[PDB]
RNA sequence: GGUACACGAAAAACCUUACCUAGACUUGACAUCCUUGGCAAAGUUAUGGAAACAUAAUGCCGAGUGACAGGUGGUGCAUGGUUGUCGUCAGCUCGUGUCGUGAGAUGUUGGGUUAAGUCCCGCAACGAGCGCAACCCUUAUCGUUAGUUACAUUGUCUAGCGAGACUGCUAAUGCAAAUUGGAGGAAGGAAGGGAUGACGUCAAAUCAUCAUGCCCCUUAUGUCUAGGGCUGCAAACGUGCUACAAUGGCCAAUACAAACAGUCGCCAGCUUGUAAAAGUGAGCAAAUCUGUAAAGUUGGUCUCAGUUCGGAUUGAGGGCUGCAAUUCGUCCUCAUGAAGUCGGAAUCACUAGUAAUCGCGAAUCAGCUAUGUCGCGGUGAAUACGUUCUCG
């Protein structure tokens, strides 16, 4: 082993990019590794900007967009090195945002 | 206020004033800096002040002590109103 | 006074054009600043390739620009002398540490793509042609290829003053008011002798039902 | 006096609080985000256009 | 115009056992807060077991009964120098206005302090005097004499 | 006997733990009494207005935790999350709670402040 | 005018800044092309200066050359783009055909039905398009996958999937849409809300985001710099805030959120300080750590009056940012306490978690009487009988 607790934490502004790199891992770890708790879902920052419609005042119609933000949370029990080995090749899409312990 | 070393100057006006002071101490001398307060030393000469058009002279005098050299130089005038 | 019809499906029905992320808002705004720099780039220096749209793909100094356009060889040029160049006006204008690794993919169909109909509208404007018969040439030629109905309409000086002539011309299903719709927009600026020309063009190209997300 | 108020601000101030927020594109200097070093106006429009990473329809 | 429209229910207050008293403590609320003006109408009742002795839910039903308007007072007009018309109204009505009168009366007084106010008001009002008693004789006295407009109205 | 239920009124949870007892039933609220939590009011009289209409407080323990909101809305949803127990208990008290509408999750809450009305409904002012 | 007046501007002491005064500069502050190359580019310290700057020196950049660069200079009665109003109002049209010499009409009209040109029956009309509808998000219930930094007298909870509600069933009456009633059910007859705003009108607004033809300037309407002014002042209007007091003033104990944000920042705890704060110094890139909720309850004082309400104005002493607080910041403490005891003609907002009202967070930004704006939760109403008048 030699590195238990591989606290893995992922953040994306997409759901469904973040759902399927995460099913990608949980399928892919299911192999050599065991005992990895399910994923962990976590609040999801979120934020609003607004902004006036018109260059010129017409204060009374403005719009907002939202930049949203999911975060999922992953913890491995321990490395079994072999197993970071195929770690090394996951190659996961930019959109998802990494964050280890 | 400052709450340390709060008479606070330019900085690079004390060395004319000094000068001129210890030089047979010449009244006119041009300044734009408002932003500077007085010392105790500052009593004694005279400035010619900007206010934004040209120089108008404030003499000082030990009378009052700590406040603003610009206040001296009012920059805007009165109402003038016109009748209608 | 309506919304962007492009705007209201985008992010829920359209995957985004450049997917990037840096250190929170310190230099993010550099990437975008940069980025959309090679967008205008591709789509203004360069008329002959018909560039469709650009990808844009940054994490932590790398960088690789998807491009779709209808003629890649002109991107590409004889014997590759233009591909080289441009990659370089794209180095100079991207730092010098980032790799690049451009690629380019011809676009199947083209010509349901709204961005090169209304560059071929631009030209054909721009080119003194009589507004009307381009506007139907391209109309027969967009329609015929298969797709379902289209919306263009032009302002500006359309040969002379009064600008308040303005023509427009809708053939058929494009629902603006159905988000699972699968429509396009796009916008240039003809800019004529007399002044500015914008061209618009919506394209609808078939249902996009049972898409759950965007693609 | 636009283009020269470009090159101002791109240059070291001679103080820190000489400095000030703008828009990179255009020279805007109010109602610029931090957040994106662009002006509101023009964030609407590239986020119509979408070099946004993220961005949505609020609903919220 | 518009169509009939339902009314929202009033629960009534399960310790005294009636939801005019529901409505009393509703009325003479302020701010959105009832914890206040629990307390002044409960430190009301508390004055009416103090002084007067007798059943509070007894003089709050004789103060509804005395206080209740008969008739009502509608505007159609035809020109200038308007005329008023004096129609019929339902009960429920008549007892809202009946506490909307004892509310904007209590609050209209000597004896500064808001508990004996509002009990001095509740007290005149089961006594018939000239708290509120008044505008309700007076708002009748104006009714069927020119109810010849009453008869021929719509 | 434990008996479970949960209450979720106006952003305001409620777990609820309810126990046929030997008195009463000895309401207990967070460990704590409703009387000094809860100021003495119709609001502490709202829960036991489900059990008027039943064994009114016979034998029924009283064991709720609570989270969220102020106090009324989580006196709404410890009300529905009371409601939901007796009904695990018995479902032959469907008839009689249902039909004074106190359960169905009554579902007032503060609406979104919408741009250009201070308070999601009010205009500024008209001038002209 | 509605559709302008807490608007552009989501922040003017310098800059910002576009104005004025003054100082200076001129292929220029900035860009390309022509010719010629390869080492300095910035920043630093004396020096005169208020500073641009000339100096002297350390450590992609240069030198000569015209098209010109540049204009927050003009023309929104040349404009593109964008936006407001009617208006989320139900309206606007087209193809074929018929009628009429013709503009034109017939569809879109007639009956019921809705929020709807929503639907369906009748119909010289048959169809079709934009819109409306539904597809999106979001809250309301249940089931599932997951368990921490939550929770754990534990499955709350969060975020993914699925179910649920589809006039589904029944009653009536109608041809049919559909309407109402009932049962079930969390929700029943567009569930609450958001996103979404047709053809067009107002030569509506914006040449000062941007682009933009034409006109004008160019050793100046362009460039840099110091000071000022955008904060004035006989006056009037608009939108806000505090109130004008015992539903209250003040004091002590006292518990209850949600959302958002934060490693040059949030700032824990501790010490000093009547205090602004200052110092120490963890933890925190964050469901962990931090950013003490206020209303509310209990107790006490106050006892109705220009007041133990009210806080302006003014004086002084402290604090903070910032080089710097006189025009021209703000906070604290001490000092005084204007006027006002509910307000004229007239008006505005609102059909529920709404009004009112209590607080909390964020943005631009080092600082901001932002009482503004954008958002979050706490407490928490009346009434709609009815359309005669009034507005559209
Ligand atoms: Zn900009």
């Amino acid at each position: 082993v030699k590195y238990p607790e591989l606290k893995i934490k992922l953040e994306s502004y997409d759901s469904t990019l973040l759902d399927l790199t995460t099913k990608k891992i949980v399928e892919v770890v299911k192999g050599v590794d065991v005992k990895i708790k399910g994923p962990l879902p976590l609040p999801t920052k979120k934020e609003v900007i607004t902004i006036i419609r018109s260059p010129h005042v017409d204060k009374a119609s403005r719009e907002q967009f939202e930049k949203n933000r999911h975060k999922r949370l992953m913890i491995l029990v321990d490395v079994n090195q072999g197993a970071i080995d195929s770690l090394k090749r996951i190659k996961i899409p930019v959109g998802v945002t990494l964050r280890f312990s | 206020r400052s709450a340390k070393k709060g008479a606070f100057v330019d900085a690079h006006l004390l060395k004319k004033v000094i000068d001129m002071n210890k030089q047979e101490k010449k009244r006119p001398i041009k300044t734009w800096s408002r932003r500077s307060t007085i010392f105790p030393e500052f009593v004694g000469n005279t400035f010619a002040v900007h206010n934004g058009k040209t120089f108008i002279n404030v003499y000082v005098t030990d009378d009052m002590v700590g406040h603003k050299l610009g206040e001296f130089s009012p920059t805007r005038n009165f109402k003038q109103h016109t009748a209608n | 006074q309506k919304v962007n019809s492009n705007g209201l499906r985008f992010g829920i029905n359209k995957n985004w054009i450049s997917r990037w992320t840096a250190n929170s808002h310190a230099q993010t705004a550099k990437w975008l600043i940069e980025d959309e720099k090679i967008r205008n780039l591709f789509f203004v220096n360069y008329r002959n390739a018909q560039v469709s749209n650009v990808e844009i793909e940054r994490t932590q100094a790398t960088v690789d620009v998807f491009v779709y356009a209808a003629q890649p060889a002109f991107l590409i040029g004889s014997e590759n002398k233009n591909i080289q160049k441009i990659t370089k006006q794209i180095k100079q204008i991207i730092g010098r540490t980032t790799n690049l690794d451009l690629t380019i993919n011809e676009i199947g169909s083209p010509m349901l793509s709204a961005r090169i109909i209304a560059r071929d509208l631009a030209n054909a404007i721009e080119a003194r042609v009589p507004l009307r018969t381009a506007m139907r040439q391209s109309l027969i030629k967009v329609l015929k290829a298969g797709a379902n109905g289209i919306k263009v309409l032009v302002s500006g000086r359309l040969n002379g003053a009064e600008i308040a002539r303005d023509k427009m011309y809708i053939e058929g299903n494009m629902p603006l008011s159905t988000l699972r719709a699968d429509i396009d927009y796009a916008l240039e600026k003809a800019q004529t002798t007399y002044g500015v020309i914008g061209v618009k063009v919506w394209i609808n190209r078939g249902m996009i039902y049972t898409k759950g997300l965007n693609r | 006096a636009k283009k020269s108020l470009k090159v101002k601000q791109t240059r070291i101030p001679k103080f820190a609080v000489r400095a000030y927020t703008r828009c990179q594109r255009c020279g805007r200097a109010r109602a610029v985000l931090s957040h994106f070093g662009v002006c509101r106006l023009c964030f609407r429009e590239l986020a119509y256009a979408g070099a946004i990473p993220g961005v949505k329809k609020a609903s919220w | 115009r518009k169509n009939r429209a339902p009314k929202r229910t009033v629960l009534p207050d399960p310790v005294f056992n009636n939801t005019l008293v529901t409505r009393i403590i509703n009325v003479i609320m302020e701010d959105g807060k009832k914890g206040l003006a629990q307390r002044i109408l409960y430190g009301a009742f508390d004055l009416i077991e103090q002084r007067t002795k007798e059943k509070p839910l007894t003089v709050f039903e004789r103060a509804v009964g005395n206080v209740m308007p008969r008739l009502e007072l509608r505007v159609r007009r035809i020109a200038g120098s308007n005329y008023q018309v004096p129609t019929e109204v339902p009960q429920d009505r008549k007892i809202a206005l009946a506490l909307r009168w004892i509310a904007m009366f209590a609050r209209k007084r000597h004896e500064k302090t808001m508990l004996e106010k509002i009990a001095n008001e509740i007290i005149d009002a089961s006594n018939n005097t000239g708290a509120a008693i008044k505008k309700k004789d007076d708002t009748h006295k104006m009714a069927e004499a020119n109810k010849a407009f009453a008869h021929m109205r719509w | 006997q434990s008996y479970y239920g949960l209450g979720r009124r106006k952003s305001s949870s409620a777990k609820v733990y309810l126990t046929p007892t030997q008195d009463k039933g000895k309401i207990t609220v967070n460990r704590r009494d409703p009387s000094e939590y809860f100021p003495n009011k119709l609001v502490i009289q709202d829960m036991e207005q489900p059990l008027d209409l039943t064994d009114l407080k016979k034998n029924f323990d009283i064991n709720v935790v609570v989270k969220g909101g102020g106090f009324t809305g989580q006196a709404g949803a410890i009300r529905l999350g009371i409601v939901r127990a007796l009904l695990q208990f018995n479902p032959e008290l469907k008839k009689i709670l249902k039909s004074k509408k106190l359960t169905t999750r009554d579902k007032r809450v503060k609406e979104r402040k919408k741009f250009g009305l201070y308070g999601a409904r009010r205009a500024p002012q008209f001038t002209k």
